[PDB]
């Protein structure tokens, strides 16, 4: 398939590049907070066990 | 987001064309054109044959 | 055969192109994704080893 309309590789690159993204910006995170949970986003149920016992 | 990009590649997969064998049937066409008006040239001139006769 | 209606190198030129496309992109893909398994396509079987020992 030799299309000029659409083109699914750069699709495919650009989902592979859109997760790497995702888990240098949570690396980013859990550096400059040293936490990895530092929010109910990251594990609700430890993150509120956290909560309770500080 | 993956779903779009499978549904705009099935609708590429459906409509687009293999631009690489019209590449090839344009000049083929272009040629076949070519010797379609040398031959209607020839054919269009059987009634001169006749003022020979005379 | 001097064939104006159709061209078989065309064809078999059109096919060992889109092979090389192939595995160009496999080799895209493996790059990107920094693996060689990366789907239940690539290889099932390990894949599937692979994800329940993960």
């Amino acid at each position: 398939l030799n299309s000029i309309n659409t083109n699914a590789g750069a699709m495919i690159a650009l989902q592979n590049l859109n997760g790497t993204n995702s888990e240098l910006t949570t690396v980013q995170q859990r550096i400059n907070t040293g936490k990895k949970i530092a929010s109910a986003k990251d594990n609700g149920a430890i993150w509120a066990t956290a909560k309770n016992q500080s | 987001g993956k779903l779009q990009d499978s549904l705009d590649a099935g609708v590429g997969n459906l409509v687009d064309a293999d631009l690489a064998k019209e590449s090839a049937k344009l000049q083929s066409l272009q040629t076949k054109q070519q010797l379609g008006v040398q031959a209607l040239s020839i054919a269009n001139q059987s009634s001169s044959s006749i003022l020979s006769l005379f």
